[PDB]
């Protein structure tokens, strides 16, 4: 047996280490650690609950909002508060605006490096690599004139001998299996999600303040004024901008980021067969349209043993049997209580005493289900959505299928999803079904104004006396958010986030299982040992972050 | 041509100050990297990883000692012996000591480095500290915010590379064309503050004309910035402020994430 | 799908209301023809021209009427029987009061159709007014500046659209989303003002420190407008008194075009 | 034999009627007439010296900033103010990047259908039109798949019955030549014109506080307050916002617009051998970089009879020989004072008589040098440059006869350039090395705000007793620009424009000679007189401007 460590593991949000036991070339056992931790839980405590919104958003950068909008809406289930449903609208165009730029920059700035060789695209003919791509996409920047300007910058970085973060990278590797051409073709796309996503937060920006960190926020609703005849305010003008920013995403998602999801699975189908991290999956609802917090327009629920014929729907953030079986463990965590804790009741108090492999060995917890290890994100939501027989979401997996078959002469099955390039699938699906989710909730906001309704904020009052709790459930760009606010007196008593890298990237837990991150890397096959590029593209398909994780 | 050396180390940082790079556009961060400046260490990008990124780090210390940028985000943690941010079985500090032995200009971006920020408020249960407190010999450039607007620190490094030294600093060493005033001193809803033109609560009429915000806890009064001037995002019209909300002081030190949201401010 | 008709005449127009919708981005001007409206005349952009052009405009005023909105940009000149702009060998007073027959909406686009604006300024050489006066019986939607920022105009429009009915108005028949308030009362740089922090001359200190422009003539405290919110060309920060120079005026009747750039403004 | 009438003129700036006499198939006889006036000169009378800018800038909005610095300069010149250097870096970008906005945007929106017909672009085949242009551009968005996109935006407007101003158009006109292909491509370029000429005017907004109609003179310098270290100025950071438009313009002027106007050339052959409106010639040196208001990027000068080798040079805008040679007449105009006048002592008396084919048919007045008509503008700009021997327009226009000798296998001459695509090339010839003047005073501007100059405005003293005389000069889009201010006690006395478009639009003048584009019409051939395609086609490549021409 070897004994190799990966850390920093780099491309990711955070501080992660990775510890692998290799066998014959093919990894036996895995560690995940979570190695930073700031203690946002204890922060946010004895405050006032219309507080916490604006300081546990700071739990992350790369997922900004999701903290945010999950806070105000723990605190508006804590005091029993409807939601305006302009105020939906909102909160609704914002996290689709927000995952739109998580996903594209995941794939190509975290990821791609993975699976391209930028020196094999200093070899491309870029003619040649352009007419691979007739009848396969309609983008219009697919040129060899683009590639050959691409190509030259390429060239030119090179020949100065400063190749800075593109350096000491796994040019030539025996697991990188793409021609010449395709390099240069992923190096364009590259570059050109670039423009897409910030035109993607420049939605953000209008309704939030500023991004990263939106500030429009309220327990009760949002601060943006709605007044189409008003000057200074949220006025039919602005609304237009807003429309403008919109429109320019589609395009680059359906034309490059799906058509490359489905080309990256064509060289590579060794990884539809590799990377299993768990049999059950958890998502939530999203993006709710009425005026009591509900009607979403995605689905949730819980798949067992991977049998998505009898999975258990959810259809609100209220249900009991999901509150009820949440708990986390910090056996082989830095914390002292160990035995697994429903979030109410939950403590973190740190109990630093350095790595040991059968002890403690992270700052992240260990979430269970009933007792159960899950896997959440967007592999989770993609079955959840096929379970519930969403139309949406069977057409756009065909859609990727259908290039794929195109490419290889073969079709997927579901079983083949259970993988590392199934994990990368389901998140492109669930970028391209999030630009009709912006076109839905824009018109739904311009009707709602047009009846009269001018409303976003409840100001709440909160009770001087007694003991309250509540909670507030997000489907995140990494899968399943909650923060569990306890009310004492009238601030707050208990304050615990339970975030989806946390379930994925977890320790081993109070009965000694093994979570998503670990299990998934048996198996592994690492050609050269001092350079594990395996291991790094599993552990990329989960999108690691690790402020989340720990917090 | 060669390009200026650039070297970055997060500690307890929630990478929002990287993330608003990818907003910025002029430069953008393609042409930041590729024309700019060589950004030699970046964790969030870099093709290696683990100890391959470490042997590049160090060969890039040794290469261009006395002539890199040093940049750092996130608080740096000095409780239990600076076990609460560990790279490479090493606490953070001790990196970023390391680091700053050859650099040329050393840069805190955010309030978390410029002065601690979040993870320093209430309790503060990991120790957490500024840059400038861990290199007490040193001159640290502060460029505070929650994030900052990406070109405060861009213009920053402009500076340094086509004129050869800092901008102007004021005496927390923020550049003054990004520091030097008051928001409330530079504020459009000044005129609404003047005739007692006040927004009581979100969505009432005077919020809805677009009144001032200060009996909302507005902090402009008492947080130095250029929020109301430069804005976010270069679309025009964007800031807290002007979407609704009053500003929450997230540049300065003892505003926020200590003063409640609706709190109000002292006004000179 | 069919697209609301428009048709835009110019009277004695610079051409520059026209040139505002070319900087516009919610729609760009190739968005607006293509996709929000119907141009059927509008004479700067026409493929056909002569006896075609006029030949077109007859068949839309006729196949429209009713479900037109008529817009006109430059003042209408009345002295010596209208021959101070003639169109086809006939007084453009004429070709505007009989498109106005069959309209659904009538839009002054700039302070020359609004109130006259600089073609009736001084001895007003060719008895230049503005469209109302040449339609007294018609409800005329006015849109001052020289030119006014596009989407003062596009917003106007896309409501008519959208809901059926023009945006609110105030007294003059201006749109109260962007002329609803004097820019001296919604104006950043007001503190500067209210501390007696006045620029002198063009690039002395107070100046190169952004202070009030009042003492070198700024109009804002009698100007109603959005200039200072909603600002220009959609970058983020660009307006006159931002780039150094005072507010002369141009949306308002008696001010712009009337008083020299150094004479002082009456505060209310 | 007949005689029509063209009116209105449209694709141009303002109101115009031009009429012809055919005989035997061609125009024997034209008039051109300017059919509005405002009388801005007297508007603008009996006011302080140092408001004229904000007044006459609105003379027009196409091609504003032009008469706002030509105003100031007129007031500097009679006030013997020297500008700091940093107010000439300033309004030399604001000139150079409004100049390439509105060179873009005559060719593609005002020029391109006269020679392009969208119909036939319905018959391209997208693939054929793509492979055309391999060898000849290397543009990013020559693409099959954009020109398809193009080809079903066209698709599309057809089919919804409303054509509006692409309506009753030329189309299948015996003297439309381009094959499917060629006009469907024109389309694309016509549609991607828009953006390049929006990124030139966040350049000229950045500087002048707007556009239309910039906000940042004053006689003495400018308003712009320089500090890098300032909040709310002209600082690093804006400067550098300022930079990153300037580079986008370069790519579609070179790989676009250079190569459009080549093979427009190419597909009209004789359209080089028609449309001569002079044998003499004006421009002025343009883009001063000293402290005393000279020292010209650009040359200027004046041509008798056609002769390059005999040319005079105008290096100075005091140059005596310049000044004392312009005189204007309304023997054929609405004014009531009909001889030759000098500017400073022009009178501008209306005399409204109606139309009489040899008495008075316009509003624009008739301008001479020292007795002879001429024509300004692009065509005179750069055959003074050729004259000069200037490298930088020898070299560009080369690149364009290369293009025209690839497709044709023919080439070039200077003798070719006196017509009505000569003049279309020299305007295509000054937005390419307008590309380069905005690099360089970008430049020369950092530099020396680097050696410690920050200085922008010279406050001026204006005596209040004697009579000063100033004029302005400046090499505008459509050509040489005058403005003549006379001071006497302390206000302004007299004030004259003597406007590009007053040189090529004028009438016949005092001795009865014709001016350029009455000239240029002579032998017109008229396919069917009446849809006079042919007359237009050459009117229009003088760019006409009639709110400039008459005021
Ligand atoms: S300053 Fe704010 S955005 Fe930057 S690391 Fe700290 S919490 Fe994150
Ligand atoms: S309190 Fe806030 S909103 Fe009011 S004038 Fe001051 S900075 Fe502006
Ligand atoms: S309002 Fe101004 S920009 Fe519009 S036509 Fe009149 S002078 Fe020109
Ligand atoms: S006088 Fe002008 S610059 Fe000063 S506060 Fe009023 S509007 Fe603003
Ligand atoms: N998405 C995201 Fe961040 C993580 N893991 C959260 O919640
Ligand atoms: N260019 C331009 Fe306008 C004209 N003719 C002026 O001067
Ligand atoms: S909260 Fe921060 S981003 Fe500016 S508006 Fe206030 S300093
Ligand atoms: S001059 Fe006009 S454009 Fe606005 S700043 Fe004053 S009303
Ligand atoms: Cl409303
Ligand atoms: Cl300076
Ligand atoms: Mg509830
Ligand atoms: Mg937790
Ligand atoms: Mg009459
Ligand atoms: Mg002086
Ligand atoms: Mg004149
Ligand atoms: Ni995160
Ligand atoms: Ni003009």
């Amino acid at each position: 047996s070897q004994r190799i460590t990966i850390d920093p593991v780099t491309r990711i949000e955070g501080h992660l280490r990775i510890d692998c036991e290799i066998e014959n070339g093919v990894v036996s056992k895995a560690w995940a650690s979570g190695t930073m931790w700031r203690g946002m839980e204890e922060i946010v405590k004895n405050r006032d609950p219309r507080d916490a919104w604006m300081i546990v958003q700071r739990i992350c950068g790369v997922c900004t909002t999701t903290h945010a909008l999950s806070s105000v809406r723990a605190a508006e289930s804590a005091l029993n508060i409807d939601v305006p449903v302009n105020a939906q609208y909102i909160r609704n165009i914002i996290l689709a605006a927000h995952t739109t730029h998580d996903h594209i920059v995941h794939f190509y700035q975290l990821s791609a490096l993975d699976w391209v060789d930028i020196t094999s695209a200093l070899q491309a003919d870029p003619t040649k690599a352009s007419e691979m791509l007739k009848g396969v996409s309609t983008w219009h920047l697919n040129s060899p004139e683009e590639f050959t300007k691409v190509q030259n910058k390429i060239k030119d970085l090179v020949a100065s001998g400063q190749l800075g973060i593109f350096a000491n990278g796994y040019w030539g590797h025996p697991a990188m299996k793409l021609p010449p051409e395709v390099n240069l073709i992923a190096v364009a796309h590259y570059l050109q999600a670039l423009e897409c996503q910030r035109d993607a937060n420049r939605v953000v920006a209008l309704l939030g303040g500023k991004t990263p960190h939106i500030q429009n926020l309220a327990v009760g609703g949002v601060a943006n004024p709605i007044n189409l005849d008003g000057l200074g305010v949220l006025n039919l003008e602005r609304l237009m901008y807003i429309k403008s920013f919109i429109d320019k995403l589609s395009d680059f998602v359906e034309q490059v980021y799906k058509v490359d999801t489905a080309v990256i699975a064509a060289f590579y189908p060794e990884w539809l067969t590799r990377g299993k991290g768990a049999v059950n999956y958890l998502s939530v609802p999203e993006f709710p349209t009425d005026s009591k917090n509900g009607s979403f327009l995605f689905p949730g629920g819980y798949i067992e043993n991977a049998d998505l014929s009898s999975y258990r729907p959810i259809t609100s953030h209220s249900d009991e049997y999901l509150i009820k079986g949440i708990q986390e463990s910090a056996k082989h965590s830095w914390y002292k209580d160990e035995a697994p804790q429903a979030p109410w009741e939950g403590t973190t108090i740190p109990a630093y005493d350095g790595w040991s492999d059968d002890g403690k060995y992270s700052w992240v917890k260990s979430p269970t289900f009933y007792g159960k290890t899950v896997e959440v994100g967007p592999l989770a939501n993609m079955l959840v959505k096929l379970a519930a027989g969403r139309e949406s979401t069977q057409n756009k997996l065909n859609e990727i299928v259908a290039i794929y078959q195109k490419l290889t002469g073969n079709t997927l099955e579901v079983a083949q999803l259970h993988s590392t390039l199934g994990r990368i699938i389901g998140r492109t699906v669930h970028c391209c079904e999030l630009q009709d989710i912006l076109q839905n909730q824009y018109s739904a906001l311009i009707t709602n104004i047009g009846k009269g309704d001018h409303t976003t904020f409840v100001k709440p009052n909160i009770p001087a006396t007694g003991e309250f709790k509540g909670v507030g459930f997000l489907e995140a760009p990494k899968g399943m958010l909650s923060h569990w606010m306890v009310i004492k007196d009238g601030i707050i008593s208990n304050y615990q986030a339970v975030v989806p890298s946390t379930w994925n990237s977890g320790p081993r837990n109070f009965n000694d299982d093994v979570g998503p991150y670990e299990q998934s890397l048996v198996g592994t096959p690492v050609a050269d040992p001092n350079k594990p590029l395996e291991v790094v593209r599993t552990i990329h398909s989960f999108d690691p972050c690790m402020a989340c994780a720990v917090h | 041509p060669q390009r200026p050396p650039v070297i970055w180390i997060g500690a307890q940082e929630c990478t929002g100050c990287t993330e608003s790079l990818l907003r910025a556009t002029h430069p953008t961060v393609e042409n930041l990297v590729l024309e700019t400046i060589s950004l030699e260490y970046h964790e969030v990008l870099s093709a290696a990883f683990g100890h391959q990124v470490e042997e590049n780090k160090h060969n890039a210390l040794e290469k261009y000692k006395g002539q890199y940028v040093l940049v750092v985000d996130g608080s740096i943690p000095l409780k239990d012996n600076g076990i609460y941010c560990m790279v490479a079985g090493e606490p953070i500090v001790d990196h970023i000591r390391k680091a700053a032995e050859g650099a040329a200009a050393i840069i805190a971006i955010g309030s978390c480095s410029a002065w601690g920020g979040v993870a320093a408020a209430g309790v503060n249960p990991t120790g957490a500290v500024s840059l400038q407190e861990v290199l007490p010999g040193k001159t640290v450039i502060n460029i505070p915010g929650c994030p900052p607007n990406p070109h405060n620190f861009l213009a920053t490094v402009a500076h340094i590379i086509t004129y050869g030294k800092p901008p102007k600093l004021d005496d927390k060493n923020r550049p003054t064309f990004a520091y030097g005033r008051l928001i409330h001193e530079h504020c459009e809803r000044r005129p609404h503050f003047d005739a007692g033109r006040f927004a009581k609560e979100f969505g009432d009429e005077g919020h809805r004309e677009g009144w001032c915000l200060y009996h909302l806890g507005c902090k402009g009064p008492e947080t130095y910035g250029n929020c109301s001037t430069l804005q976010f995002c270069d679309v025009g019209g964007v800031w807290p402020v002007a979407i609704g909300h009053p500003c929450y002081g997230c540049n300065e030190e003892g505003i926020g994430f200590h003063k409640g949201i609706h709190q109000l401010a002292n006004v000179e």
